[PDB]
């Protein structure tokens, strides 16, 4: 049986992880179930993890998954000679429990104006929430970081652009989700690039 | 005068709302855990939707208002606290959907209860975001 | 014998709701005064006894009407009830959002953040409140008092072509086109563009 069955949430997805316990032979697949909160006695089983060797399951887009309801899910270690018993997780409610990440900052400048457009990969098919990003824009040297207001998604970040010689600029971006709670991500990569 | 669709402002809610239709469904849940479970089937089935905007203005109104008649029901015998909110949001939405409308132009009652609890924060968050998308019938 | 009280109103900007009230001319001693807003079919007391004219209902839910009633009591005795009603969704007014603008050359960059709602988050504005919404701008010369108007499409506008060495006064206000409502002209903030 995996030893370790935990339900988290990372980058807007759902994943169902755990690692096993010793004794088992090296030729046990992994079968995966989720259970919706509300009828509880419903136990689908998930088709893309079935008889998987791998140790994550994805479980944001699956047969029939209320996003808005609590969920879990249950994985057995199956062998030819024999099946484990399931073992449970902890239930996760995705729209208060949704993990964010930040988005890609697709860089258009002007002669005096820089855009900080914010690009996401969402899942197929999650509920629509506040995607609002906050940006941080610095010099190369300066390590103060100029924050600007937060912009829903959909919206570009404005820069003025003020004349100066050509330093390397490093750029950032957080998400702020606030469904009903603001849950902020962490601030991307920097995408230090020379600016004239 | 006639009343002016308002409808604008329903596509984000209120977070405050949003955590007490949280906590509302949770204390549901652990209401129905402690007695055990109930016979009656109360899967929160997902209802087909369709593109026309008037009839979305329409199973909304009607899921406003059957949601409204249960948590109030419910509220009367105080069997959870802290639907106030969701009381009053109901009322209100129920009550622009309907003045834009008329502008524009053997179950048991536990597993409907339940049901209708359970999609409350769908019909909050989904139907009534597509709803005010649409504004008034065309 | 009690006066009741006067000129009650419900002044309300960003969902900050509060009950003011003229107190009457009781002939001496103390008058003090009680308020209370009608829930679920019965008032409920939000202020008793006290001497301040003036009660704040911003823990009231933005949405949905309210009766709001405020009577003053003479020690045992007592005056009759001045009610109102009061829609926050309707009833309120909108800030004056901030302004943050830069002049650079003969162009004036402007980034208009939206009033906030007290009650809530820093992320959660009156701009999400009221989705519908839009900036509105307008700007003059500094003495001619030409209102040019502007309506950016986003939080960000770029004025240009502006004549040097001439200071330059701009306003900006949260519109709602759907029910066609202004919110306030933010305070007059004048720029003087760069030689
Ligand atoms: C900045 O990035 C945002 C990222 O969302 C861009 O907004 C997106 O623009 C595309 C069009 O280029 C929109 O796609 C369209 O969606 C509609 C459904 O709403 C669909 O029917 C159309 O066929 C088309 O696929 C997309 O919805 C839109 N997303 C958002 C959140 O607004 C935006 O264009 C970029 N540029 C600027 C200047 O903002
Ligand atoms: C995975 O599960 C095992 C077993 O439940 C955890 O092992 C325990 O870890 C705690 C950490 O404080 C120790 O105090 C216990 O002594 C460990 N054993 C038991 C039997 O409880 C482990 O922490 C879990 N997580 C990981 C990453 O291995």
């Amino acid at each position: 049986p995996p030893q370790n069955v935990t339900l988290l949430s990372q980058n807007f997805s759902v994943y169902l992880t755990w690692l096993p316990g010793l004794g088992n032979p090296q030729d046990v697949t992994y079968f995966v179930a989720y259970q919706s909160s509300p009828t509880r006695r419903r136990w689908r089983e998930v088709e893309e993890c079935a008889g998987t060797k791998e140790l994550l399951c994805s479980m944001m887009c699956l047969k029939k998954q209320d996003l808005y309801n609590k969920f879990k899910g249950r994985v057995r270690t199956v062998s030819p000679s024999s099946k484990s018993p399931w073992v449970e997780s902890e239930y996760l409610d995705y729209l208060f429990e949704v993990e964010p990440a930040p988005p890609v900052l697709v860089l258009t400048q002007t002669e005096e104006i820089l855009s900080a457009n914010a690009t996401y990969q969402l899942p197929p098919c999650m509920p629509p929430l506040d995607l609002k990003y906050e940006v941080a824009f610095w010099k190369e040297g300066a390590g103060n970081k100029t924050l600007f207001p937060v912009t829903p998604h959909g919206q570009p970040v404005q820069i003025t652009l003020q004349p100066a010689a050509s330093e390397h600029h490093c750029l950032s971006a957080r998400t702020i989700y606030t469904f009903s709670v603001p849950k902020y991500s962490k601030f991307s990569k920097p995408t230090c690039f020379l600016l004239e | 005068a006639p009343r002016r669709c308002l409808l604008s402002h329903y596509r984000s809610l209120e977070p405050r709302t949003l955590a007490a239709a949280k906590a509302l469904r949770d204390r549901y849940e652990e209401e129905a855990l402690s007695w055990g479970q109930r016979n009656c089937s109360f899967r929160p089935r997902r209802d087909p939707p369709r593109p026309s905007s008037c009839a979305r203005l329409r199973h909304v109104a009607r899921g406003i208002a059957d949601a409204q008649a249960v948590l109030s029901g419910l509220h009367r015998s105080e069997l959870l606290p802290g639907a106030g909110p969701i009381l009053e949001l109901l009322a209100a939405a129920g009550r622009d959907v309907a003045a834009c409308l008329e502008l524009a132009r053997a179950d048991s009652p536990r597993c409907r209860k339940a049901s209708v609890v359970f999609n409350l924060l769908r019909l909050l968050t989904w139907e009534l975001r597509l709803a005010a998308h649409s504004g008034p019938c065309l | 014998m009690v006066p009741p009280p006067e000129n009650v109103r419900m002044n309300s900007v960003n969902f900050k709701n509060i009950l003011q009230w003229e107190s009457p001319a009781f002939a001496k001693g103390q008058l003090t005064f009680t308020a209370q807003y009608l829930s679920y079919r019965i008032f409920q007391d939000k202020c008793m006894q006290t001497t301040l004219t003036e009660c704040d209902f911003s823990s009231l839910s933005k949405y949905g009407d309210h009766t709001l009633r405020v009577r003053a009591e003479f020690a045992d005795e007592h005056s009759d009830w001045v009610q109102i009603t009061f829609c926050p969704v309707d009833d309120t007014i909108i800030g004056p959002p901030g302004m943050q603008v830069e002049v650079l050359a003969d162009s004036l960059h402007m980034r208009f953040l939206a009033p906030k709602i007290e009650n809530e988050y820093e992320t959660w504005t009156m701009k999400d409140m009221y989705n519908s919404w839009t900036y509105n701008v307008q700007y003059w010369k500094q003495g001619t008092d030409e209102k040019f108007q502007i309506t950016p499409q986003y939080d960000f506008e770029v004025l240009r072509n502006l004549e040097p060495r001439t200071t330059y006064c701009v306003q900006v206000r949260g519109f709602l086109p759907d029910r066609n409502k202004a919110g306030e002209w933010s305070e007059p903030v004048c720029e003087q563009t760069t030689h």
